[PDB]
RNA sequence: ACAGAUCGUGUCCAUCGAGAGGU
DNA sequence: ACTCTACCGATAAGCAGACATACCTCTCGATCCTGTGC
C-alpha cells in the first residue's frame, strides 16, 4: 500500500474545442477563454516554426 | 522628401478623428454607455480648442 | 386614393487592475 | 621665442531611454461626488 492524493487538475475541465464560435468587437478576432468559447492563439513561434517548415499556404 | 513628407508638416494644423470603429463604445453589464479613453480625449481637445478660440 | 401593434429572424455583457495556478 | 586668448581633436562623467520564454485555467474588486441652488 501506499497513501495517494487526488488534484484539482481534471481531464473534463480543461478539454476545449472551437470552429466558429462567438465573435469580438474590437480586434474582431476570436475571444479567449474556456468559459465563452474561446480559441487558441496562433503565437509568433508557431509563426517561426511554420516558416521554417515552408508551409506558406 | 517634397512630395510625401514635408518638414513643415510635422506641425499640427488639423487634426483628423478616428472613425467609431476604431473607438467602440463598451456595452458593459446593466445598460450604460461606457465609453472609450479616446473618445474622452477627443472631447476633451475639442473643448480645449472650443475655450481657446473664444477667448482669444 | 392610401394610410401598422410587435413579428421574425437578434448581437454580446465589457474594460482595467490584483491574486492563486498548473506544463 | 611665447607671452594675450581662439577653435581643432580626444576623453570623463553625469543626465536619462528599453526590457526581460511560451501556453492556457480560475477568482475578485472597481468604473465620484460636494459645494451650491430658490
Amino acid at each position: 500500500p501506499t497513501y495517494y492524493q487526488r488534484l484539482r487538475h481534471m481531464v473534463d475541465d480543461k478539454i476545449h474545442a472551437r470552429a466558429r464560435g462567438p465573435m469580438q468587437v474590437l480586434t474582431r478576432q476570436p475571444v479567449e477563454g474556456r468559459s465563452r468559447d474561446g480559441g487558441l492563439r496562433f503565437g509568433e513561434m508557431e509563426r517561426d516554426c511554420m516558416i521554417a517548415h515552408g508551409a506558406a499556404s | 522628401n517634397e512630395v510625401f513628407s514635408r518638414p513643415e508638416w510635422m506641425i499640427l494644423t488639423c487634426l483628423p478623428v478616428p472613425p467609431p470603429p476604431v473607438r467602440p463604445s463598451i456595452s458593459f453589464n446593466e445598460s450604460q454607455r461606457g465609453e472609450d479613453d479616446l473618445t474622452f480625449k477627443l472631447a476633451d481637445i475639442l473643448k480645449a480648442n472650443i475655450s481657446l478660440e473664444t477667448l482669444e
